[PDB]
């Protein structure tokens, strides 16, 4: 089959690791959620094409500006994540992550992914965010940011409930295939 | 890897590796600690496996089946012997600490109360310097190693055959040459995550909290130095 590489970037605790784990096991693990993700090689069939998709995390590499880029060589698609419960994680997409990814990897497709969409309808989170005078990211603020950064597309998912996860990685595969 | 250790770390968590008659006698907070400690050791076992795949399958097979100049092979796998020694030793201390802690009559029920000291040891003194220098060296040679792999793959049909041969088993699905190189480079950035989540469930005994806190500082300082010491080498 044909072999493609995917890397997930974005701020620490935007759910990068959780998302990779939920997809790779295909279960929100009931007993223990690993702290770390090593790598994984998914067998995906999308639109009648079979692909081996290698998955890589950048978790832990956020403060280490010469180590982090060693993750990037030969990437075919970037998932650029933010957390819907964290408007600041979205402010940093065009500031920090986009310039980096475009410097190292200028013509790689980027999919912008809003994680933890379940938290949009959560009492605790609405209240906590209201205290710094904010609310959960709205779907149109997401689409607007994706448009602004020249992403290939915008998608939402929730690793906790698995809603949207399969679709993200199927679309990433399609994007890697262009 | 050796069947005994793989068996001891086959389960998805500490909570599933031990007998449940044993699990039930412990507080939730202990279980959450042990789960993360188990994950630290499990991923260290996997990391040593990766390095052994690199030294014994890839490097030695290139030397003994192809007959590439040792200089080319050293470009593909820089510093692997030294990394192998660092991590195999650290692993043997982790596994020794687990074995000391087994219940008599059991090969699986244990609780590790003291990890801090062993982490302080690994990440300070001579052993911490050897890690800083070896990772500065390896991470600086990382990019060159990938380019050299692709050059050899594209040009030499026997090289391709060798690779397709040694990476044919299912158990090497994730462990091609390039994968291996990145798995290693990413290892060091895993240690703070693991150590912080351990520390978060280690408040019960104040000395352990302080030991883990010191270990975390030491790791971040090592990561910091390795990061300052890196400059990609090039070739062609
Ligand atoms: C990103 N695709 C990238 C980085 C470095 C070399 C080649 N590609």
């Amino acid at each position: 089959a044909i072999r493609k590489k995917l890397v997930i970037v974005g701020d620490g605790a935007c759910g990068k690791t959780c998302l990779l784990i939920v997809f790779s096991k295909d279960q929100f693990p009931e007993v223990y959620v690993p702290t770390v993700f090593e790598n994984y090689v998914a067998d995906i069939e999308v639109d009648g094409k079979q692909v081996e998709l290698a998955l890589w995390d950048t978790a832990g590499q956020e403060d280490y500006d010469r180590l982090r880029p060693l993750s990037y060589p030969d990437t075919d698609v970037i998932l650029m994540c933010f957390s819907i419960d964290s408007p600041d994680s979205l402010e940093n997409i065009p500031e920090k992550w986009t310039p980096e990814v475009k410097h190292f990897c200028p013509n790689v497709p980027i999919i912008l992914v809003g994680n933890k969409k379940d938290l949009r309808n959560d009492e605790h989170t609405r209240r906590e965010l209201a205290k710094m005078k904010q609310e959960p990211v709205k779907p149109e603020e997401g689409r607007d940011m994706a448009n602004r950064i020249g992403a290939f597309g915008y998608m939402e998912c929730s690793a906790k409930t698995k809603d949207g996860v399969r679709e993200v990685f199927e679309m990433a595969t399609r994007a890697a295939l262009q | 890897s050796m069947e005994m250790d793989e068996k001891d770390f086959a389960a998805d968590s500490w909570s599933l590796a031990v007998d449940s008659s044993f699990l039930q006698q412990h507080k939730k907070e202990v279980m959450k600690q042990q789960d993360v400690i188990y994950e630290l050791i499990q991923t260290e076992l996997h990391h040593v496996r990766t390095l052994k795949i690199m030294t014994r399958l890839f490097r030695t097979g290139m030397l003994e089946e192809l007959h590439l100049e040792p200089g080319v092979v050293q470009g593909l796998f820089p510093c692997v012997d030294e990394l192998s020694d660092i991590h195999t030793r650290f692993l043997s201390q982790l596994l020794e600490r687990r074995r000391q802690a087994l219940c008599p009559g059991s090969t699986r029920n244990f609780v590790i109360h003291r990890l801090g000291d062993l982490l302080i040891s690994q990440f300070s003194g001579p052993s911490a310097e050897q890690m800083c220098k070896t990772y500065s060296e390896f991470c600086s040679r990382h990019s060159k190693a990938l380019k050299l792999y692709k050059e050899l793959y594209a040009r030499d049909k026997r090289f391709q055959q060798f690779i397709r041969k040694v990476t044919r088993p299912a158990v090497l699905k994730r462990h091609g040459v390039q994968e291996c190189i990145l798995l290693v480079t990413q290892r060091i950035t895993k240690y703070p995550l693991l150590i912080s989540r351990i520390l978060q469930h280690s408040h019960g005994i104040e000395e352990e909290r302080q030991d883990l806190t010191t270990a975390l500082g030491l790791v971040k300082e090592l990561l910091s130095n390795v990061d300052e010491g890196i400059y990609q080498l090039e070739k062609g």
